[PDB]
C-alpha cells in the first residue's frame, strides 16, 4: 500500500485507540480508515477460523521439541 | 568489528557502529545487572593482576574500569553522574541505556521535523516525573502511623537485624533532631550522619 | 603555653555538667546545652560489634527521613514505578500513533528490565515480579492515589514487592525523575555527532 | 587509459565514499565517534562541520574535500556541510554518464551549465532581503543564532553583528563588512553579555600587567627602533673575567634605557607595539619594566595578528628610533585602554583610531573559554549571515530542500537544453535532491519511508512548496525559520562545480618527483 | 580497563581452585599425614604440609585461591593456627554446593545456608564441647 | 594451575628413584664396578662409590634432590 509499518500501524494503533471501529490501512485507496466504511468486506468466519488455526499449529508445534524419526 | 571493515577511526557508519555500540552498550551495562539492588552480587574485580576489589556498586565498578567506546563511554559518565547525584540511582540509570539507543535511533532517524524524536523518551520521564512526584502510595516516611517512629520503624524493619526499631525507632527520631545545622530552603531536616552515635558492649 | 590564664569565654554554660559513667565508659553529658539543642544517642548492644549492627541499621532509617524531609513527594524505590508507568506510557503512547505509538512505548518496554533483573539478581522469578506489579497496575488503577489500592512497591533487599510502604529501603522522587532523565539522555548522548569521518 | 578511467573513478571512488557518511548532516542524529587514525589514535569526534575541518582524509580526490569544505565557511559562514552535501550529489553523475560513456569534458561544463542557470533557479527562489536592514539583518542572523550555540545570548549577538556590519558596511547596497574587516576579539572574563562590539580598532592583545595607562591621547604603532644600553644595542670592550666587569654594564643598562622610556612616553606613546625582532634585547624585560613605569603599553614580540590590523585600520608606519626620538608614524590613538573585567583579561582598546569606516571589533567576553567562545561562534554566523546578506541579497531557506527546488526545475531545464548535456546536466539536476533524507540518515533501524518520500513530497509541493528539512512538514523551505542568505548555498554549489569537476580533468596519475 | 566475566564459568574456576588445593593438605592436616611437594622449574622440590606455603612460590591463580591465601591468613591471623583447615573446608561447601544448588537455581539460600550451617556448628559444638 | 596429584604424581617420582638406583647396581662390590662419571671439567671420575657419583652430575630428576 505504499505505507510505513513503522508508523501506520501504531496510527491504526491510536486509531483504535482514537478510533477502534474498523480503522485500518487500506492497500485498495493506498490509505487507512474504517475498512467496513473502506467497504474491504471478509466474514469473520475465516477470520475466526483464521484464530482457530492461529493459534493451533502454534501451540502445537511448539509442543515438540521432542521428535522422533525412523527413515530406517 | 561488525560489517564493513573498510574504515578505521569508530567509523562503521551506521547500524553496524551502532550495534557496536548497543553490543558495547549491551556490554557494560551486564555488570550492573548482577550488581543491582543490594541482592546485587559482589564483584571481586581484579585492579591489575593481584590487585583487586571486591565492588557491587556499579559506578564505582565503572571508576575501576575504562571506557572502550563512546558507547562504553557516554554510559559511564551518566552512570557515574547519577552516582554524582547522589548514589541512588547508579545501577538504575545504567542498564536502560542500552535498549534504548537500538531504540532511538531508529525513530530519530527518519527525520519528517527530526528534532522531537527522542522526546518521546523525554516528554514521558516528564509523564514518569509527573507520576514518579505522585506517588506515595508507598515508600511513606513522609507520614506514617507514629510518624518518623514507624517511619524509622519500617525503616528499621527495612534494616532489621532483630526487634531493634523499638526504641531504634526512637533513636533515628531523636536523631534527626539531635543535629541541628543552618539547612537552606528552610529546611528543619537536618543532616542524619553527623548525628552524636555512641555504642555500647 | 600553659602559662595561659584561662577567662570564662571558653567555658560551656549547662542547667549542670554532672559526670555518668554508664557501660564502664564515663562520658560529658552536657544537660542543657544552651546556644542550641543537642542530643546523643548510645547504643546498648552485646558488643561494640553488635553496636556496629544496628547502627548500620539505623541509618538506612535516616537518610531516607532525610531524602523525605529533602522531597515529601517520594516513590517506592525500584522499577515498579515503572511497571505502572510502563503500561501506562505504553498506553500513553497507544492513542498517540505514527511515531510517537512507537517512542513512548518503545521507552517504556525498555524501563522493565531494572526490577526484573533486580528480581532475579535476588531470585525472585522476574515473572513474578511483573505479575504482582502490572497486575495491580491496571486502568482499575492507573491510581497511585495516596495510598494501595495497587501496590506499587518493591523492596530492593527483598527482590519482591513486599507490604511495606514506609520502608527505608526506598527511594524519594528525587533520585528518581533524575534517573529517567539520565536513561533518556544516553539515548540522546551517543547521537549529537554530525556526519562521520576518519583520520590519517 | 584504463588509469584514467579507473583514477577518476578511483576519486570518484574516494571522494563520494567520503562525502556520504559525511552526510548524517546536522540533527541530532547518529552515533558519537571516537576516531582512531591512519597512522594511529583515539580522535573523540562529534559535528561533521568541524570534522570536515578536522577531516585530515588523504588520498588525490580526498583532499579537495577538506578544501571545499573549508571555502564554503570562509565563503560564507554557514553551509560548510552543505558544498560537500552536493559533492558527492556530482560525484554520483558523473558514473551514470561515464557509464553511458558521456566525455568528461563534455560532463566538464555541463556543471557549468548546471552552475550556471542553477543558481539563478536559486535566485529564483531567492526572496531577496534588504542588506542594510536592521531587521532582515537581525531575521536572517536570528535563524542562524537560534540554531547556534547560544539562542539566548543571539538577542544581545544579532544587533552587535547587526551593528558591527552597519557600521562596516557601505551605506545603503554594500557587499562590504568582511570577516577581516571584523576582528573577533576574545577577552577572558566578562560575560557573554558583556561581549561588547566596538566600532575601531580593539587588537585582542594583553597589555602589559596592569595600573598602566587606560587614559587618553594613546600612541599605538608598530616600533621597530630598539631601547639601546651596555649590554644591550650598545658597544662594550669588556669580557667579564670578574665579578665586577659583569655588574658595571648592568647598572648603566637600566638606566640608560630608563631615561629611554622616557623619550617614548615623551613621543606621547601610551601603547608600542614592539618589533618581534631582537638584537640582544630589542625592548628588555627591565624596559618594558621601565616602559610600563612610564605608562606605555607593551607586548614583547606582539603577535604579528594585531601588527597587521593596527597597520590595516589605522595605516600604522615604521618608527624612527628612539635615542632619534620618533617620526610618530605610530598609528593614530586617541585611547591606550585595558580593559578589566571578571577581573581576568588585558585588552588593548584603541578608540579613535583611523578607521576606513569599517573594521568593527566585537569584544568577546565570558565567564570561561568555553563561555567566550559559544557566542563568538554563534556571533560569528550572525555576523556571516548578515555579512551573506550584505554579500548578497535574499533569504533563502538553509538545510538543503530548496536544493530539491532546484532539482525539479534544473531538471527540466536539461529537458529544454535538449542537449547531451541535457543528460549530463539531468542526471546530477535530479540527483542533488538526495541530501534532505542524508541528513536524516546514519542514525536508525526500520529505515525507508522517509527517504524517498522527501524529495517525493517537495516534488509533490512541486516548484512553489516543498518539505521543511529541519522543521519537517510540507511548506515552502525559503521562508520558515528555516532560512539562509542565497550566497551561503550559491557558492556550494560553485565550489563543488569546480573541484568536482577538476576530477574529470585528470588522466591517469603523476607524483611530482 | 572494562572486563566481564559470568556465570559458572568463573565460579567454577572458583570450585576449581581451592577444591584443588583442598587435596593434598586435607591428607596433610590432621595425624594422617602426606606432603605437598612443589616443583621448581630447575626441579627444586619444596615438600610442606602448608599448601598456602607452595601456593605463594607459584601462580595463586585468581578466582579462588587468591581469596584463599588470606583466609588462610585470617584463621592464622586470628588464633595463630588453621591455614590448613579454612581451605579445605571452605574447599568443601565450595564444591559440591553451587553447580548442584545452581542446577537447583538459587544463589541465595545457597549463602543463607553458610549462616545456618555456621550456627549449627556453634550450637552442636558449645553443647557438646 | 599446573598440579599433579595423587598416585600418578608419584609414579615418575618412584620411576625416578627406581630408574635412578638401578644403575647404582654396576657398583657396590668387586662384582659391581667403579662407574665412570665426567663433568664439564671431563674429568673421567672412577667411583664404584654411590655419593661420589651422586652429588657431581646427574639427570635432573625432584628424587634427584
Amino acid at each position: 500500500a505504499g505505507f510505513d509499518a513503522t508508523n501506520i500501524l501504531n496510527k491504526l494503533r491510536a486509531r483504535h485507540a482514537q478510533g477502534g471501529t474498523w480503522y485500518g490501512v487500506d492497500i485498495n485507496n493506498e490509505d487507512i480508515a474504517d475498512n467496513f466504511e473502506a467497504f474491504v468486506w471478509e466474514p469473520a468466519m475465516v477470520r475466526i477460523n483464521a484464530l482457530t488455526a492461529a493459534s493451533e499449529a502454534a501451540c502445537l508445534i511448539v509442543s515438540v521439541d521432542e521428535t522422533i524419526k525412523n527413515p530406517r | 568489528m561488525e560489517g564493513p571493515l573498510s574504515v578505521f577511526g569508530d567509523r562503521s557508519t551506521g547500524e553496524t557502529i551502532r550495534s557496536q555500540n548497543v553490543m558495547a552498550a549491551a556490554s557494560i551495562a551486564n555488570i550492573v545487572k548482577s550488581s543491582l539492588g543490594p541482592v546485587g552480587l559482589d564483584k571481586m574485580l581484579v585492579d591489575d593482576i593481584g590487585d583487586v576489589t571486591i565492588t557491587n556498586d556499579g559506578a564505582t565498578i565503572l571508576k575501576l574500569l575504562e571506557v572502550e567506546h563512546p558507547a562504553a563511554k557516554v554510559l559511564c559518565e551518566l552512570a557515574d553522574l547519577q552516582d554524582k547525584e547522589v548514589g541512588d540511582g547508579t545501577t538504575s540509570v545504567v542498564i536502560i541505556a542500552a535498549e534504548l539507543l537500538k531504540n532511538a535511533d531508529e525513530l530519530v532517524k527518519q527525520k519528517i521535523h527530526p528534532t522531537s524524536v527522542i522526546s518521546g523518551y523525554r516528554l514521558a520521564c516528564k509523564e514518569a516525573v509527573r507520576y514518579i512526584n505522585e506517588n506515595l502510595i508507598v515508600n511513606t516516611d513522609e507520614l506514617g502511623r507514629d510518624c518518623l517512629i514507624n517511619a524509622a520503624k519500617t525503616s528499621m524493619s527495612s534494616k532489621i537485624i532483630g526487634i531493634n526499631g523499638d526504641f531504634f525507632a526512637n533513636m533515628v527520631v531523636d536523631a534527626v533532631l539531635a543535629i541541628k545545622y543552618t539547612d537552606i530552603r528552610g529546611q528543619p531536616r537536618y543532616p542524619v550522619n553527623s548525628v552524636n552515635i555512641l555504642k555500647a558492649h | 603555653e600553659g602559662e595561659e590564664t584561662f577567662e570564662a569565654a571558653m567555658l560551656g554554660q549547662a542547667e549542670e555538667v554532672v559526670q555518668e559513667r554508664i557501660c564502664d565508659d564515663e562520658l560529658i553529658l552536657i544537660k542543657n546545652t544552651k546556644a542550641r539543642t543537642s542530643a546523643s544517642i548510645i547504643l546498648r548492644g552485646a558488643n561494640d560489634f553488635m553496636c556496629d549492627e544496628m547502627e548500620r541499621s539505623l541509618h538506612d532509617a535516616l537518610c531516607v527521613v532525610k531524602r523525605v524531609l529533602e522531597s515529601k513527594s517520594v516513590v517506592p524505590g525500584g522499577g515498579a514505578v515503572e511497571a505502572a508507568l510502563s503500561i501506562y506510557l505504553e498506553n500513553y503512547a497507544t492513542s498517540m500513533g505514527s511515531r510517537e505509538q512507537l517512542a513512548i512505548a518503545e521507552f517504556a518496554r525498555s524501563l522493565l528490565v531494572i526490577p526484573n533483573t533486580l528480581a532475579v539478581n535476588a531470585a525472585q522469578d522476574s515473572t513474578d515480579l511483573v505479575a504482582k506489579l502490572r497486575a495491580f497496575h491496571n486502568e482499575a488503577q492507573v491510581n497511585p492515589e495516596r495510598k494501595n489500592l495497587k501496590w506499587i512497591g518493591l523492596d530492593l533487599s527483598n527482590g519482591k514487592p513486599r507490604d511495606n510502604k514506609q520502608a527505608g529501603v526506598f527511594e524519594p522522587t528525587i533520585v528518581k525523575v533524575k534517573s529517567l532523565k539520565f536513561a533518556t539522555e544516553a539515548a540522546i548522548t551517543i547521537l549529537r555527532i554530525d556526519d562521520l569521518i576518519k583520520l590519517h | 587509459r584504463d588509469k584514467p578511467a579507473q583514477i577518476r573513478f578511483s576519486n570518484i571512488s574516494a571522494a563520494k565514499a567520503v562525502a556520504d557518511a559525511i552526510r548524517t548532516s546536522l540533527g541530532p542524529k547518529g552515533m558519537d565517534k571516537m576516531i582512531q587514525d591512519g597512522k594511529g589514535d583515539v580522535t573523540i569526534t562529534n559535528d561533521g562541520a568541524t570534522i570536515l575541518k578536522q577531516m585530515q582524509v588523504l588520498h588525490p580526490a580526498a583532499r579537495m574535500l577538506v578544501e571545499l569544505s573549508k571555502a564554503q565557511d570562509i565563503e560564507a559562514g554557514d553551509g560548510t556541510t552543505s558544498v560537500v552535501i552536493i559533492a558527492g550529489s556530482l560525484l554520483d553523475s558523473c558514473t551514470k554518464l561515464l557509464q553511458k560513456g558521456i566525455h568528461p569534458t563534455i560532463i566538464s561544463e555541463s556543471f557549468q551549465k548546471a552552475l550556471e542557470k542553477g543558481i539563478e533557479i536559486l535566485t529564483d527562489m531567492s526572496r531577496p532581503v534588504e542588506l542594510s536592514d536592521r531587521e532582515t539583518l537581525l531575521n536572517s542572523a536570528t535563524t542562524s543564532l537560534n540554531s547556534k550555540v547560544v539562542s539566548q545570548y543571539s538577542s544581545l549577538l544579532s544587533p552587535m553583528s547587526v551593528n558591527a556590519v552597519m557600521k562596516v558596511i557601505d551605506p545603503a547596497t554594500a557587499t562590504s563588512v568582511d570577516l577581516r574587516d571584523i576582528k573577533i576579539v576574545k577577552k577572558l572574563g566578562g560575560t557573554i553579555d558583556d561581549c561588547e562590539l566596538v566600532e575601531g580598532l580593539v587588537l585582542t592583545q594583553k597589555v602589559s600587567n596592569s595600573g598602566i595607562t587606560r587614559v587618553e591621547k594613546a600612541k599605538i604603532g608598530l616600533i621597530q627602533f630598539c631601547l639601546s644600553a651596555p649590554k644591550t644595542d650598545m658597544d662594550n670592550q669588556i669580557v667579564v673575567s670578574d665579578y665586577a666587569q659583569m655588574d658595571r654594564v648592568l647598572r648603566e643598562e637600566r638606566a640608560y634605557i630608563l631615561n629611554l622610556v622616557k623619550q617614548i612616553k615623551k613621543t606621547g606613546c601610551n601603547v608600542l607595539l614592539i618589533q618581534k625582532s631582537i638584537l640582544r634585547d630589542a625592548l628588555s624585560d627591565l624596559a618594558l619594566h621601565f616602559l610600563n613605569k612610564m605608562k606605555i603599553m607593551v607586548i614583547k614580540d606582539i603577535e604579528r595578528e594585531d601588527i597587521e590590523f593596527i597597520c590595516k585600520t589605522i595605516g600604522t608606519k615604521p618608527v624612527a628610533h628612539i635615542d632619534q626620538f620618533t617620526a610618530d608614524m605610530l598609528g593614530s590613538a586617541e585611547l591606550a585602554e585595558e580593559v578589566n573585567l571578571n577581573g581576568s583579561g588585558k585588552l588593548l582598546k584603541i578608540t579613535g583610531c583611523a578607521s576606513p569606516g569599517k573594521t568593527v571589533t566585537i569584544v568577546v567576553r565570558g565567564s570561561n573559554k568555553l563561555v567566550i567562545e559559544e557566542a563568538e561562534r554563534s556571533i560569528h554566523d550572525a555576523l556571516c549571515v548578515i555579512r551573506c546578506l550584505v554579500k548578497k541579497r535574499a533569504l533563502i531557506a538553509g538545510g538543503g530542500a530548496p536544493e530539491i527546488e532546484l532539482a525539479l526545475r534544473l531538471t527540466e531545464y536539461s529537458r529544454t537544453l535538449s542537449g547531451m548535456e541535457s543528460y549530463c546536466v539531468r542526471a546530477f539536476a535530479d540527483a542533488m535532491e538526495v541530501i534532505p533524507s542524508t541528513l536524516a540518515e546514519n542514525a536508525g533501524l526500520n529505515p525507508i519511508s522517509t527517504v524517498t518520500e522527501l524529495r517525493n513530497r517537495h516534488a509533490q509541493g512541486e516548484k512553489t512548496a516543498g518539505i521543511n528539512v529541519r522543521k519537517g512538514g510540507i511548506s515552502n523551505i525559503l521562508e520558515e525559520l528555516v532560512v539562509q542568505p542565497l550566497l551561503v548555498s550559491v557558492s556550494a554549489l560553485t565550489l563543488a562545480t569546480e573541484t568536482v569537476r577538476s576530477i574529470l580533468k585528470i588522466d591517469d596519475v603523476v607524483n611530482t618527483r | 580497563n572494562t572486563k566481564r566475566e559470568s556465570g559458572r564459568k568463573v565460579q567454577s574456576g572458583n570450585i576449581n581452585a581451592a577444591k584443588t588445593i583442598a587435596d593434598i593438605i586435607r591428607t596433610c592436616l590432621g595425624p594422617k599425614s602426606m606432603m605437598k611437594m612443589l616443583l621448581d622449574p630447575m626441579g627444586g622440590i619444596v615438600m610442606t604440609n602448608d599448601g598456602n606455603a607452595i601456593l605463594r612460590e607459584i601462580q595463586v591463580q585468581h578466582p579462588a585461591a587468591k581469596s584463599m591465601i588470606e583466609i588462610s591468613r585470617t584463621q592464622d591471623e586470628e588464633v595463630g593456627d588453621g591455614t590448613t583447615s579454612v581451605i579445605i573446608l571452605a574447599g568443601e561447601m565450595l564444591s559440591v554446593a553451587e553447580h548442584f544448588l545452581e542446577q537447583q537455581m538459587h544463589p541465595t539460600v545457597v549463602i543463607s545456608a553458610y549462616r545456618k550451617a555456621l550456627d549449627d556448628m556453634i550450637s552442636t559444638l558449645k553443647k557438646i564441647s | 594451575a599446573e598440579v599433579a596429584r595423587a598416585q600418578a604424581a608419584l609414579a615418575v617420582n618412584i620411576s625416578a628413584a627406581r630408574g635412578l638406583q638401578d644403575v647404582l647396581r654396576t657398583n657396590l662390590g668387586p662384582k659391581g664396578t667403579m662407574k665412570m662419571l665426567v663433568s664439564g671439567a671431563g674429568d673421567i671420575k672412577l667411583t664404584k662409590d654411590g655419593n661420589v657419583l651422586l652429588h657431581e652430575m646427574q639427570i635432573q630428576h625432584p628424587t634427584a634432590s
